[PDB]
């Protein structure tokens, strides 16, 4: 059932995707996922139902009716699919495999024929579309950003560092800057399109933030613009501010220990509708629900059997 | 009859089998 303001659901390597309420930490609805893992997840922008990919499939689950079986199914890759997700009234969808390509489909039962085919010479590790719903970038395994218009059918191509993979990219919804990290912890932030008029899509380099000395799983925007949160391989979990760029807060998962030895990774996060409380996703068997500003954890849900790789948080427009 | 039972198997499975979409 999906009939809240607010919902949010867990998947990782049990073969289940748990949704639940940040009521009492209590599961609702246990969907069974099986055969393949879960790469990553997203529910449709009018709230009808969520998306997995994992593996060279996409299921699609309804969130209104009861239903614990993927009642739509994509398939043609060869592949994983690193990510997932719709136009911003859920016309088409943006697929970024991980062997060469990423691609759109056209999400009506009719020969409307709006899919194109992006390939590039390295493995993709992340696609974000743009706040205006006519570009999209590209973050493949080469360090290469390919900054991909759908109104034209070339795309620029940039490269920070080369030898060293890229593993996510977002964009604030205000569009005010565009930020990517790779597998050494560098966090480059360029300055996106300022020429809202003809889509110039300028790029300078502000800043690079060097933090998160083991590798860097994740960087994603607030809906406010005022905070930016990267999660890391070293069991932490780093929010900095828009203005100055500095270390607004840090979260950890760590017991202080030498007898764990990294138990588990902060895999991904995402914020709320108020930019105060933000909900993160480890390798330690459970979900956290964090403050952004008193540190200490709010709420954890511990319902899963194994690793927790991907997570969806989905809120009210008011906030 | 062995193709009896193997067809009353394959029915049975054949309803619940088909429940949904493939594209």
């Amino acid at each position: 059932v999906g009939s809240d303001p607010v919902i949010l659901a867990t998947a990782g390597y049990d073969h289940t995707v748990r949704f639940w309420q940040a009521h009492s930490g209590i599961c609702t609805r246990t969907v069974q996922h099986q055969d393949s893992q879960v790469n990553a997840l997203e529910v449709t922008p009018d709230r009808s139902m969520i998306a997995a990919a994992g593996y060279q499939h996409i299921r699609m689950y309804d969130l209104n009716s009861n239903n614990p079986n993927p009642i739509i199914s994509y398939d043609g890759v060869n592949k994983n699919i690193a990510s997932v997700g719709f136009h911003e009234d859920g016309r088409w969808m943006y697929t970024g495999g991980e062997d060469c390509t990423a691609r759109i489909w056209d999400l009506r039962s009719r020969n409307l024929q709006c899919q194109r085919i992006f390939q590039v010479n390295a493995p993709i590790n992340c696609v974000c579309l743009h706040p205006n719903q006519a570009e999209l970038i590209v973050g493949d395994q080469s360090g290469a950003i390919h900054i991909w218009d759908l109104k034209t059918d070339h795309n620029e191509q940039l490269i920070p560092e080369p030898e060293v993979s890229i593993t996510s990219a977002h964009i604030d919804p205000d569009a005010s800057y565009m930020a990517a990290v790779n597998s050494t912890g560098n966090c480059y932030v360029w300055n996106l399109t300022g020429g809202i008029g003809d889509e110039v899509t300028q790029l300078i380099p502000k800043t690079k933030i060097p933090a998160h000395t083991r590798y860097a799983l994740q960087c994603r925007f607030s809906p406010d613009s005022t905070l930016l949160a990267t999660c890391s391989a070293d069991q932490t979990c780093k929010i900095w501010r828009t203005s100055n760029f500095s270390l607004m807060t840090e979260l950890s998962i760590k017991s202080g220990n030498p007898g764990e030895s990294s138990r588990g990774w902060m895999w991904g996060c995402a914020f709320s509708g108020d930019s105060q409380y933000i909900v993160t996703a480890s390798s330690d068997n459970l979900a956290r629900l964090w403050c952004v500003e008193t540190g200490e954890i709010k709420r954890e849900y511990g319902g899963h059997q194994k690793a927790v790789v991907c997570l969806a948080f989905n809120d009210s427009v008011l906030g | 009859s062995n193709t009896a039972q193997r067809l009353e198997r394959l029915r049975k499975e054949r309803q619940n089998q088909i429940k949904c979409k493939n594209i």
